[PDB]
């Protein structure tokens, strides 16, 4: 089906008419999505099958068709663009200063912007347009909004 | 059945709509791949 570089809105006809479960990004042939998105099963592209190529839960990501290709990193200064597909709604660029998640292994990007749980995969990019994470996978704060990590994998 | 449509090209837009604070949290990650406040 369509191989073209991209982003891309996951999609399924399973529950109620056609429902927008997440997103995603091709790069050099191989399509990139967060774990939660499609639980690892196979994707559909017109009339061509996308098969699982690498995956793992606890970095929430999945990539099809081939190794991870996204290696960009956020700098730790400069502002950034969230590229949101929200469901039943055109592709928008929100730029925004990501915050940090402190971890025990290390610090991480953040970014405080809340979308539908069905935008879980969209890229977050650099001022080069190079992607360095997805977004979908974060925290619930005091007043019930989200703050997502700047999820990115490891090219090989 | 999962599908997938295309939606766009990956740039980067100048004078795109500049929004979202910048906290700075304390987080764990458990084996399940969930973040969770630590406080
Ligand atoms: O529940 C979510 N994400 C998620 C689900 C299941 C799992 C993981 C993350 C990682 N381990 C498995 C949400 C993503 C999101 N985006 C914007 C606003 C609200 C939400 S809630």
């Amino acid at each position: 089906g369509e191989t073209t570089d991209g982003v891309y809105r996951v999609m399924t006809r399973r529950l109620l008419g056609s429902t927008q479960v997440g997103v995603g990004v091709m790069q050099e042939g191989v399509f990139h999505t967060m774990w939660h998105v499609t639980k690892g099963a196979a994707l559909r592209s017109g009339e061509g099958r996308l098969d699982p190529y690498w995956g793992d839960v606890k970095q929430d990501l999945v990539s099809y068709c081939g190794p991870w290709k996204l290696d960009a990193a956020w700098d730790g200064l400069s502002e950034v663009q969230l590229l949101a597909v929200p469901p039943g709604e055109r592709a928008k660029n929100i730029q925004t200063l990501p915050g940090i998640f402190k971890t025990k292994d290390g610090d991480i990007g953040a970014v405080a912007l809340d979308y539908p749980a069905g935008t879980s995969g969209s890229p977050i990019l650099d001022k080069c347009g190079r992607v360095i994470g997805l977004y979908g996978n974060g925290v619930v704060i005091k007043n019930g909004s989200y703050v997502s990590a700047i999820t990115q994998g490891k090219r090989e | 059945d999962m599908y997938i449509e295309r939606a766009g090209d990956i740039t980067w837009e100048k004078d795109a709509e500049v929004t979202g604070n910048s906290p700075r949290l304390d987080v764990a990650l458990d084996e399940s791949g969930d973040f969770s406040l630590v406080e």
